[PDB]
């Protein structure tokens, strides 16, 4: 199936002493495997997949020394957008970096993405030609003019095109054992009854990887999407992940309800009922 | 693997 | 400033049954900002020993974090999660439910 690499940054100011609370994450798929924390001990990129153990010194050395400079990044711009907002020292704002890249099948270069927010909107935002950039506001085009004129398009594109794809290669390979396994919905049904006359039917699909499923109800055939309640999907805890789908059914009716369950450990779509 | 070049100040 | 609420699930890893070993999760997203206070309750009661995943986010910018702990499920004992955030004028609190 298709493959992700994607990094996360959070800095959040400090009003009164200090710089930034800054936390970094990097993800392959649906698997952490990298963590930088300012307030942790180690001061280093630290390790959260055993795969990623096999690197030695100079991959930790190097890791480290980008992630520092990742945050310093952020402490300045946290001072500069507040420049350019107007706004006092008094208060905590936050600075969001996301980027990476995505492969098919053929763990060929899919896409890349690099997007930024000030205080939770959009701010600029890598174009998916990798090439231009997409400003919200007059401030942030203040910023796309200064990361033109220092081509950081080029540089970045240079980067999603290049080593993204070749290390996120690296890491399918060094970790196949987990992260080229699916592990396919375990699922069940259960039934509630909320008064004489109307009854809960829940599907259940427990223990999956990688996180994106899709769960639906049918009525005697027909999509049904009135009279349910679908969950958000949630991490179990221990890598894999959960959801359910819920519909609201009369009483003895129960037979007419399926529920189906697509994902890609799942070579056919699975059907469930209730009896 | 993080970017190297490419993360400039806004 | 924007700001957004958190939701909530709160939840066992594995499927419950009383007297067995499992972990009891409380999930929070689509939260900002994303300072944010998480108590794992037994009986009312603060559980002590609670972690949580490194702060991460959705496309939308909407934080999420995960809180868990052991726990052993019985008929008698009753399991919630206690959230405060910027947008909540008091604590939310979600009871576990073995079927939700």
């Amino acid at each position: 199936g298709s493959h992700s690499m994607r990094y996360f940054f959070t800095s959040v100011s400090r009003p009164g002493r200090g710089e930034p609370r800054f936390i970094a994450v990097g993800y392959v798929d649906d698997t952490q495997f990298v963590r930088f924390d300012s307030d942790a001990a180690s001061q280093r990129m630290e390790p959260r997949a055993p795969w990623i153990e096999q690197e030695g010194p100079e991959y930790w050395d190097g890791e480290t020394r980008k992630v520092k400079a990742h945050s310093q990044t952020h402490r300045v711009d946290l001072g500069t957008l507040r420049g350019y907002y107007n706004q006092s020292e008094a208060g905590s704002h936050t600075v969001q970096r996301m980027y990476g890249c995505d492969v098919g099948s053929d763990w060929r270069f899919l896409r890349g993405y690099h997007q930024y927010a000030y205080d939770g909107k959009d701010y600029i935002a890598l174009k998916e030609d990798l090439r231009s950039w997409t400003a919200a506001d007059m401030a942030a085009q203040t910023t796309k003019h200064k990361w033109e004129a220092a081509h950081v398009a080029e540089q970045l594109r240079a980067y999603l095109e290049g080593t993204c794809v070749e290390w996120l290669r690296r890491y399918l390979e060094n970790g196949k054992e987990t992260l080229q396994r699916t592990d396919a919905p375990k699922t069940h049904m259960t039934h509630h009854a909320v008064s004489d006359h109307e009854a809960t039917l829940r599907c259940w699909a427990l223990s999956f990887y990688p996180a994106e499923i899709t769960l639906t109800w049918q009525r005697d055939g027909e999509d049904q999407t009135q009279d349910t309640e679908l969950v958000e999907t949630r991490p179990a805890g221990d890598g894999t992940f959960q959801k359910w789908v819920a519909v609201v059914v009369p009483s003895g009716q129960e037979q007419r309800y399926t529920c189906h369950v697509q994902h890609e450990g799942l070579p056919k779509p699975l059907t469930l009922r209730w009896e | 693997k993080l970017v190297a070049l490419g993360i400039n100040a806004v | 400033m924007i700001q957004r609420t958190p939701k909530i699930q709160v939840y066992s890893r594995h499927p419950a049954e009383n007297g067995k070993s499992n972990f009891l999760n409380c999930y929070v997203s689509g939260f900002h900002p994303s300072d944010i206070e998480v108590d794992l309750l037994k009986n009312g009661e603060r559980i002590e020993k609670v972690e949580h995943s490194d702060l991460s986010f959705s496309k939308d910018w909407s934080f999420y974090l995960l809180y868990y702990t052991e726990f052993t499920p019985t008929e008698k004992d009753e399991y919630a999660c206690r959230v405060n955030h910027v947008t909540l004028s008091q604590p939310k609190i979600v009871k576990w439910d073995r079927d939700m």
